[PDB]
């Protein structure tokens, strides 16, 4: 029959979970965001559509840090994204409290994975309306991840989700082939600023505001930090220049 | 959510009837017939075993006559399993009463309790009612021999003779026709077998398809005695009353 | 089925909007606030001549300086009144003073949206909204005489005059013209009595209608039949006199 | 989260039927045949080890389980439902009896306990009835040998012999013809093997058939000595070989 | 403690309970009725801890009265005492046990015989021809053991009781301000308004 | 064992004039024979023209004052900024204190 | 765990489950109550769908809540039992804490509250019962008669009836009861009650039971004959014309 | 379509929408207009109070959460009470435990998170009210816009409610002007009123009809109603 | 009525459609795997497909290390597989803590099968769309393979296969054993057992594999471990020098 798509934990005859797929739709309808794993860290960037001149510039920050070494950016229903970081933050706090060492990126990823997957087990909850790109540096270098509303996640060389994920992935794959030896924090920051600018075409209608953050074992000491001032403007230029 | 699959077992019909109770009764109406007849010197409980076999161990079987107390017994019509749940809680109420007052529980008090439990599954909890109807035969020093009846609704009433289960309409007419206040236990025993014998949906009325019990006050003693007839005893009496 | 706390496509809560319909079917209740006190009057509306009309209590005292009238499923209003009386008394115990009319109302309205089958926000145990609206009237040192209209929505409004119940829209239009910022308590009394008479299916007498008021001096009082009957007559006269 | 299914999933239909229970029975009907025969000095329960693949190890999956040293069970219907029932059965025999009276429960009582667990899954909120019918065989000092059948409804009845599952009707008929109240245990095992043969399509050997008995005490299977009153378990699962030895004189 | 005596004669049970209520250094009242009627034919006297004493009695009374209306029947004295014993037996292993001792005197209309039950706060129950709680037994039992007879008339009972009370007034250190007496028989419960000088 | 209480010394005084009132208190806070501070305010302005001081065990005195000040704040919130009359504050404080009837605020408070 | 809202509002502003609760009351056997000048009389009708019952033990209709108050009802018998118990318990509790038996109005207000509560609580359906409660307030001789329904609403009546054909019997009472001169006698009050029941019972000597309640816990139910004698003297009143 | 996916907040539509939330957002549009704007020294809330009858009052739409924070509501009043009360507690907690005033941006996050919980679980309903939060903290003047979907945004100015778009275009135009009304509250307020009027149509803001609140550098959040706002009509 | 297809209640035929559809989900990954038992080791081969070039190949796996001795390969969506992995690890760690010895492979399989059976009976819990294959060298049973499914069913195997092309792998293996007449790969080294495993994986699937097309797990006395791309390459080279 039908109706297999009205309840969350229901398997359709083809073994799918429609409510989780519908969530993905809300994710694709959101701003484009990305991640780039360099040789000693990771960079995060995201598009911020400027609805009007009334939005105080540089204020409504989207990227979030977890603990002190993890960055998270997401596309889709923003409130769902914050909800997931709050959990992440509790998850990292708990882990550190018992084991003393800050939570390893892979371990953190599964914590978020298990939690999100949990919201696809009952019909009393709704799946998350976001795809998240998060990562950082730990005992064994850098790690970049992307988590889907289904709870699925993997390690990535580069990742993107949202409105212009195709343009993004396209550019990311190029970088992957042309740099088998690994990009650098400094370089990834500029590159990321470009991918965002290019990917902004699928939304060239509204003006936007770029946001970048990074976690580099050499540029930030393995601590997550936002790219501001000079370094930021330098990347905005590098983009505006290669956008023509 | 779950609301979708909630049958709502405890609501009123536009006519002011309880759906589940009515259907449970409809269920009981297909159960083996059970009869209860009160004489001046005792009570008689007779029931027809619904479905049997050559291989069914009748000596060890019990599906319609249960001992609740030393002075109270019930005849069951409906879901045996449901009945056993109530039987057990019934047996406990009796012992709690005994422990508290150091006197056997008056027959009505025990029936009202059990009926109250049934009434509950009728007003709250969202669970299906028990598909059971009881005929209580008991004795107490305040009303002597008593005969009661309770059904899925939780309603109970007293009788001189009554039946529950299949073809009660016919059975009740036959009893109303030949019952006399001055009867004697033996008269009652004979009437009970005659009634079943005429309402049976089976070929003949053999002993391997009957359950029989009597509550008398043994003249040579001064106390009450319950007797759950054994296969042979049922076979005997069946020959005497002329059913062979 | 559908949740008891679902939003209609227009941004309204079904159970609450339907609640308002049940209230329309209720007996008319009117309140008028003057600088000399507030008057509250209701339509007894007995369902038979054998029903002893004075056992109809649709005007109750909350505290000495607060009283209220109800319209709709009146049985639903018992716990609201219980809650209100407890609130007013409790406040006095804690602060050695009188609860402000507005606060008391706000407390009652706080129960309003406490319904659901498991609404995430606390523990709203109540399967449906109340099916009755209230006219809360009183006096206090800060804002003097006040008249409030508390709905099952959880919102309340202050009025100089207000009618709720079956004859509400008709009666409200009336109050619009009749009310002015310098009415006297008596002008308010006769006025409430008149509007009731217009919308009541029955011929208003001191048996199927009840008046009451609240004044700083004597507090909330429910007018006894004899006192009201004299006012009925006085109305009939002033009316026949033009 | 949290089970918000606190209402019955099994209810009465206008005809008075309890649908879910019927369907469970239907699921039982598709199950592999299993039977039980009560002799004068023992009881035998048997079923077919319908291997779902030749790569699977048929031993690892036993359909005949020991509940207490004198009680065993076999089924027809949904194996997983049966597996958990067996765990619950073994535990209830301890919690609600052995830990109270210091002795294992008599067959009827345990069966009664099992039936209760099944009755509940017929009325409790948020669950479906168990899709299995069990045949429990045991022996106790005051009741001797017995054989019971427990249905998804929670009902149970004592039998002299019976069968459940796929070819229950045919098998039940064949048993009514060979059963008498003077059968010895070995005679019952024989009749069991014959009855089971009709219900089996392919291979019929001690590796495709599972059969256990409740008979005399097995001191050799006790594990220790020194306590006179402890003579060993009456429950014993026949070995692949022991079955073949009998299939020859079949 | 207070005086609590009970004497079971041929056709009735008599309960005598001291009237004094002392709190510290002062005797607050001298007309206290340490009794509660549980049912038309069942009376209960009591002594013990300051507040628990009446709280308990009234709790029992309410329960027996509720049973009477629900069943439209009066529980036998035996049934009532078993109910009371169980209440006390629960209370003894609770957070704060009721420290109350009681005498239950009733007339069993069905057996047509008077019955006396003594039950202490531990839930210890026993049926007797006569009994007491506290030190009362110590002074009066030798007299009762002596003059008591199963066929005594209510009048003889009241006389034996009078003798007991005089012994109590002679040898006991405290002034319990006399006793209030009550009789339970086939016709209910009545109070001997004249014992201040019988 | 652990003792939840302590004595911080100090003394306070409250005098009601006909149309004015005063609440004074030394500013010395002590522990046994030691001085913890020569200047540690003990009398406070709690708004709505009310002055208060809870002398005795300093931790409790601070907790109370802090709790009462918050009470005034919520009073305004819940009663359209109605000023809290001295008599109303007094009744309020009675409840604050009695709330810990079985683990008292070891202070003598005056307003 | 089960807390589904079973009693909810429908578009027209109705609570169907409570509406249907009343439908169950209409199906119940008729009950009537009329207050005299110094007594209240409660009459009920007995069904006959099945007759061969034991009248000694079968639960009767008029129940005592306390020695001075009784309660009769129409609707689901099982449900009525739950109300009687709660009321009886509340009657004892009230005596225990206020040191005075309940007034008839208090006891009625209580029952009504329990009923109202079941109209807006999850996981429960309303009581399919409507009641008549009557008696005399402690140390008062003025008769009291009240009525409650599934919704939780209540009020007092001079005379009232609930159950099947209550419409009919109410009319009789409406054009047969004078507030000016209420049945000044227990006898002329019990008669007015039987007359109102005969309009619907249709010759029911064993199908009619009356209970008389007087001040100071004076309650008693008549036996077949006593009533049968009232029916008799009444059928003559008709023929004598 | 929609009909089968708007029965509650725990259901996504085939296109990734949450109707119950969108329906909630609809209650806001049906609500009376309210405006907010801020210079670098002050933040002003100008809200048009709406009346039921001409015998009724004009429902209060401005609430104070602390001495340095407050908000204006549009939509389900009861919900604004719940949210404003929750906000009052957080501001209160911050002061008591940390002796620190809660940052306006922090209050925004807290609101968003409370609102979000009511859009992912069965049984609850989204809040049906819009909020404009203004306040002056350690980083200056701030104006926030809260949406029931859980989205909170920091703006220089904005408006919500019926015809809100009128005033919203005005402000977006007057931007460079009002954002510099530093040190002069009365001017800022006049600008607020000259914006709220851009959404009129029915009547014209009166004395018992207008409601204004302000907070700033040296101005504890305060509310002006009636005659106190006469000098602005 | 038609809801008997949404929650796990019986259908008129006595079926549980949700359990059936859950089985359908196990093939979503389009991955095939198989396990075989050596003389003293257990091996599990599974296809490894990494479609995206932006993925970090090293984080793509469906094989898990449940304990020092138990290994688990999962057929089905990764999020459900990771849910089952975490639970199994927890169950195994606790068993050791409470009972004093390592949880046996078969027992863990039974525990996981029982958990699944519950989702089969309780309405609020959905089944997990996965099939779990546990392997190890049990201290009492020797090389072991136990597999559970969404039905809550489980059994031990001499060898087994799972995935879209399960039937082909199975018949291949069946044939080999009918021939060899023993229930295991008579090899002393696990390296040769891994080679047998991959060889038959190729025959049955008619496909060639590079070192990055496979994923291998090996269970030996007191230790289960997975092979590296290079450990596998060495294996691939060996099978090459024979064909």
């Amino acid at each position: 029959g039908t109706g297999y798509d009205l309840s969350n934990s229901v398997f359709s005859p083809d073994g799918r979970n429609f409510q989780v797929e519908y969530a993905v739709k809300a994710v694709e309808n959101g701003t484009t965001s990305i991640g780039i794993k360099c040789n000693d860290g990771v960079v995060f960037a995201v598009e911020k559509l400027i609805t009007s001149k009334l939005l105080v510039p540089q204020k409504n920050v989207k990227i979030q840090v977890v603990d002190r070494h993890i960055g998270c950016v997401y596309s889709g229903l923003i409130p769902d994204g914050r909800h997931l970081v709050n959990r992440g933050r509790e998850e990292a706090a708990s882990f550190k409290k018992l084991y003393k060492t800050p939570i390893p990126i892979p371990a953190f990823a599964d914590r978020l994975g298990q939690y999100v997957q949990a919201h696809t087990l009952y019909n009393s909850v709704r799946p998350f309306g976001v795809s998240t790109i998060f990562g950082g540096v730990d005992k064994n270098g850098a790690h970049l991840y992307m988590l889907e509303p289904s709870g699925s996640y993997w390690g990535y060389k580069g990742a993107a989700t949202g409105k212009g994920r195709q343009s993004a992935k396209a550019e990311l794959e190029k970088l992957v082939d042309h740099h088998p030896e690994g990009l650098s924090a400094r370089e990834a920051v500029k590159q990321a600023a470009k991918i965002i600018y290019l990917a902004h075409e699928d939304n060239k209608e509204k003006d936007f505001e770029l946001e970048i953050s990074w976690c580099s074992l050499s540029e930030t000491n393995g601590l997550h930090k936002f790219v501001k001032g000079d370094l930021l403007q330098e990347a905005i230029d590098f983009a505006q220049k290669e956008i023509n | 959510g779950s609301r979708r699959y909630d049958s709502r077992t405890t609501i009123f019909s536009p006519e002011g009837r309880l759906y589940q109770v009515e259907y449970a009764l409809e269920s009981i109406s297909h159960a083996g017939t059970a009869i209860g007849i009160m004489a001046s010197d005792g009570i008689v409980l007779a029931a027809e075993r619904k479905v049997t076999s050559t291989l069914l161990e009748q000596d060890t079987s019990t599906e319609k006559l249960y001992k609740l107390n030393d002075k109270i017994a019930v005849a069951v019509a409906g879901l045996t399993a449901d009945a056993e749940i109530l039987i057990n809680t019934a047996r406990i109420h009796a012992q709690n009463y005994l422990k508290t007052y150091n006197e056997d529980i008056p027959v009505e008090i025990l029936v009202r309790r059990l009926s109250d439990i049934k009434q509950g599954y009728t007003q709250h909890g969202g669970l299906r009612p028990f598909g059971v109807s009881f005929i209580y035969a008991g004795y107490d020093d305040r009303y002597g021999y008593q005969l009661y009846t309770s059904n899925p609704s939780g309603n109970y009433t007293g009788w001189k003779a009554i039946s529950v289960g299949a073809n009660t309409s016919a059975a009740q007419t036959l009893l109303q026709m030949d019952y006399k206040d001055d009867m004697k236990v033996d008269d009652a025993i004979e009437l009970a077998l005659k009634t079943l014998s005429k309402t049976t949906d089976s070929s003949a009325l053999t002993y391997d398809r009957l359950e029989f019990a009597t509550i008398r006050k043994g003249a040579n003693d001064g106390e009450v005695y319950q007797k759950i007839f054994k296969p042979q005893e049922i076979k005997d009496i069946l020959v005497k009353t002329g059913i062979t | 089925d559908r949740g008891v706390s679902t939003f209609s496509p227009e941004g309204r809560l079904f159970q609450v909007e339907y609640s308002l319909e049940a209230i329309k079917l209720g007996s008319t209740a009117i309140g008028i606030a003057t600088k000399e006190g507030v008057v509250l009057g209701v339509e007894k509306r007995a369902t038979s001549p054998l029903l002893e009309s004075d056992s109809i209590e649709k005007i109750v005292e909350i505290d000495r300086h607060i009283g209220c009238a109800m319209s709709g499923l009146t049985a639903d209003a018992r716990s609201m009144i219980e809650h209100a009386r407890t609130a007013a008394v409790t406040h006095n115990l804690y602060y050695d003073e009188d609860i402000n009319v507005e606060s008391l109302t706000q407390s009652v309205c706080d129960l309003a949206l406490r319904f659901g089958e498991g609404a995430s926000g606390e523990e709203r145990l109540m399967s449906r909204p109340f099916g009755v609206a209230l006219l809360i009237a009183g006096h206090d040192a800060d804002d003097g005489y006040q008249l409030f209209h508390a709905e099952p929505s959880g919102t309340f409004y202050r009025y100089n005059a207000k009618a709720i119940g079956s004859g509400s829209e008709g009666a409200q239009a009336e109050l619009l013209n009749e009310w002015h910022s310098s009415l006297t308590l008596k002008e308010a009394e006769l006025l409430v009595l008149k509007i009731l008479k217009q919308v009541m299916e029955e011929k208003l007498d001191e048996n199927n209608a009840q008046l009451s008021c609240i004044t700083k001096q004597d507090g909330f009082k429910i007018y006894d039949n004899e006192k009201t009957a004299e006012l009925i007559k006085e109305l009939k006269e002033k009316e026949a006199a033009e | 989260m949290t089970d918000r299914y606190s209402f019955s999933l099994t209810t009465f239909s206008p005809s008075g039927k309890l649908g879910q229970i019927d369907y469970a029975l239907t699921a039982v009907k598709q199950g592999v045949t299993s039977l039980g025969i009560k002799a004068t000095n023992g009881v035998v329960i048997a079923t077919e080890k319908k291997s779902s693949s030749p790569l699977a190890m048929s031993e690892t999956l036993s359909k005949v389980s020991l509940l207490t040293p004198d009680i065993g069970a076999v089924y027809s219907g949904m194996g997983p439902d049966y597996r958990v029932l067996v765990d619950k059965s073994r535990k209830v025999a301890h919690t609600s009896y052995k830990r109270i009276y210091g002795e294992y429960p008599p067959t009827k009582l345990l069966v009664s306990e099992v039936a209760k667990i099944m009755q509940e899954a017929t009325q409790s909120g948020g669950v479906r009835p168990f899709g299995v019918s069990l045949l429990i065989a045991g022996h106790d000092e005051f009741n001797g040998f017995s054989l019971y059948q427990v249905d998804p409804s929670g009902s149970y009845f004592p039998w002299k012999a019976t069968a459940i599952g796929k070819g229950s009707v045919a098998a039940k008929t064949f048993l009514e013809k060979r059963w008498n109240d003077e059968l010895e245990l070995e005679d019952a095992i024989h009749i069991a093997l014959l009855t089971l043969k009709e219900s089996v399509e392919g291979e019929f050997n001690g590796d495709t058939i599972e059969l256990a008995i409740i008979g005399d005490e097995n001191p050799d299977l006790l594990g220790y000595t020194g306590i006179p009153t402890d003579k060993g378990p009456r429950f014993r699962k026949l070995t692949s070989q022991e079955i073949n030895d009998r299939l020859e004189a079949l | 403690m207070d005086i609590i005596l009970g004497i079971r004669v041929q056709d009735s049970v008599i309960l005598a309970s001291s009237k004094a209520v002392t709190r510290g250094i002062s005797v607050l009242k001298d007309s206290d009725d340490k009794t509660r009627q549980l049912s038309p034919h069942t009376l209960m006297s009591f002594a013990g801890e300051a507040g628990d004493t009446v709280q308990f009695a009234e709790y029992i009374q309410a329960n027996i009265q509720l049973y009477s209306i629900r069943e439209d029947y009066e529980l036998s004295p035996q049934a009532v005492s078993s109910f009371v014993r169980q209440e006390l037996a629960k209370s003894i292993r609770s957070r704060r046990p009721y420290q109350v001792n009681v005498l239950i005197g009733g007339y069993d209309k069905k057996k047509n015989k008077p019955e006396l039950y003594q039950i202490d706060y531990l839930g210890t129950k026993v049926e007797l021809p006569y009994g007491a709680h506290g030190y009362s037994g110590f002074y009066t039992f030798s007299l009762l053991d002596h003059h008591y007879r199963p066929d005594m008339t209510t009048e003889e009972g009241l006389d034996l009781l009078k003798l007991c009370v005089q012994e109590l007034e002679k040898r006991m250190p405290m002034d319990f301000k006399g006793v209030i007496v009550k009789i339970v028989d086939k016709d209910g419960i009545r109070q001997v308004d004249d014992f201040q000088a019988q | 064992q652990f003792n939840p209480y302590g004595d911080n010394g100090g003394t306070i005084l409250g005098i009601a004039g006909e149309d004015f009132a005063v609440l004074a208190g030394d500013t010395r806070n002590i522990t046994d024979y030691s001085i913890n501070s020569r200047y540690e305010p003990k009398v406070f302005d709690c708004g709505d023209n009310i002055v208060m001081s809870a002398n005795g065990f300093a931790a409790d005195g601070d907790a109370l004052v802090k709790r009462f000040k918050n009470s005034v704040k919520w009073y305004h919130f819940d009663h359209n900024d109605k000023k809290l009359s001295i008599n109303s504050a007094a009744r309020n404080i009675q409840h604050l204190l009695y709330g810990k009837r079985f683990f008292p605020y070891y202070v003598h408070t005056i307003i | 765990g089960y807390d589904r809202a079973l009693s909810i509002f429908s578009p027209d502003g109705h609570i169907f489950q409570v509406e249907y609760a009343l439908e169950a009351v209409k199906r119940g056997t008729c009950a009537v109550g009329v207050k005299g000048k110094n007594c209240v009389v409660l009459g009920c009708e007995r069904r006959s769908t099945l007759k061969l019952q034991d009248t000694r033990i079968t639960p009767s209709k008029v129940s005592k809540i306390d020695s001075h108050v009784v309660l009769s009802f129409s609707g689901l018998n099982a449900d009525s039992r739950i109300l009687i118990e709660k009321a009886r318990v509340e009657a004892q509790s009230h005596r225990l804490t206020l040191e005075d038996p309940v007034t008839v109005e208090y006891l009625t207000r209580y029952v009504a509250g329990v009923q109202q509560r079941y109209t807006q609580s999850g996981g429960v359906r309303p009581f399919g019962v409507s009641t008549l409660i009557a008696g005399f307030d402690p140390r008062d001789d003025e008769p009291k008669l009240y009525q409650t329904e599934p919704s939780g609403i209540y009020s007092s009546w001079s005379a009232q009836t609930i159950g099947r054909n209550s419409k009919t019997v109410r009319e009789f009472l409406e054009k047969n009861y004078d507030r000016k001169e209420p049945p000044a006698t227990v006898e002329e009050c019990v008669k007015l009650t039987v007359r109102s029941l005969l309009e619907v019972v249709q010759t029911g000597a064993k199908n009619i039971e009356i209970t008389v309640v007087k001040p100071d816990s004076d309650i008693v139910a008549l036996s077949s004959e006593e009533i049968n004698q009232y029916v008799t003297q009444i059928e003559q009143e008709k023929q004598e014309q | 379509f929609r009909n089968n996916y708007d029965g509650d907040t725990v259901t996504f539509s085939p296109t990734g929408r949450l109707f119950q939330v969108e329906y909630a957002l609809e209650a806001i549009k049906q609500g009376s207009v309210t405006v907010g704007l801020r210079s670098n020294t002050h933040a002003v809330l100008v809200a048009l109070k709406r009346n039921a009858d001409e015998l009724s009052s004009y429902q209060k739409k401005i609430i104070k959460c602390d001495e340095h924070m407050g908000l204006s509501l549009a939509g389900l009043a009861p919900d604004a009470r719940v949210l404003s009360n929750y906000l009052r507690q957080q501001c209160n907690y911050s002061s008591l435990v940390f002796n620190r005033k809660l940052a306006v941006e922090r209050a925004g996050h807290l609101l968003c998170d409370k609102a979000q919980k009511n859009t992912q679980s069965y049984g609850g309903r989204p809040y049906g009210v819009g909020l404009l939060i203004i306040g002056y903290d350690k980083s200056g003047a701030h104006l926030l816009e809260f949406q029931p979907s859980g989205n909170v945004t920091e703006l220089y100015g904005t408006a919500i409610g019926a015809r809100s778009q009128g005033a919203k275009t005005y402000l977006e135009r007057t931007l460079d002007t009002f954002i510099k009304i530093d040190g002069n509250p009365d001017e800022l307020i006049k600008a607020g009123v000259e914006a709220i009027s851009q959404s009129l149509r029915d009547e014209s803001l009166t004395v018992d009809n207008l409601s204004i609140a302000i907070v700033g550098k040296d101005t504890p959040f305060t509310i002006y109603d009636g005659e106190a706002v006469a000098k602005y009509i | 009525a038609g809801y008997d297809r949404h929650i796990t209640i019986f259908s008129p035929e006595g079926r549980l459609y949700q359990v059936e559809y859950a089985f359908k989900a196990t093939n979503q990954t389009n991955i095939n795997s198989l396990a075989v038992r050596g003389k003293d080791c257990t091996v599990v081969i599974s296809q490894k497909k990494v479609p995206d070039k932006l993925l970090d190949p090293t984080t793509v796996s469906y094989i898990f290390c449940i304990s020092r001795t138990i290994g688990m390969v999962v057929n089905g969506p990764i999020p459900d597989a990771r849910n089952a992995a975490l639970r199994a690890k927890a169950e195994a760690a606790e068993f050791r803590y409470k009972y004093g010895y390592d949880m046996p492979c078969d027992v863990l399989a039974k525990r996981m099968a029982n958990l699944s059976q519950i989702y089969t009976q309780r309405a609020y819990m959905r089944p997990l769309g996965v099939i779990l294959t546990f392997v190890s060298v049990d201290e009492e049973l020797g090389p072991s393979i136990y597999k559970t499914d969404p039905a809550g069913y489980y059994v031990g195997y001499k060898a087994t296969a799972t995935g879209p092309k399960q039937q082909e792998i199975t018949t291949n293996l069946e044939n080999h054993f009918k021939k060899s007449k023993i229930d295991h790969i008579n090899e002393e080294s696990w390296e040769k057992v891994v080679e047998f495993a991959i060889t038959h994986m190729i025959d049955a699937l008619g496909t060639e594999f590079s070192k990055n097309d496979l994923e291998v797990g090996v269970a030996t006395k007191d230790k289960f471990f997975t092979l590296s791309a290079e450990n596998i390459e060495e294996r691939l080279v060996a099978i090459a020098e024979q064909d």
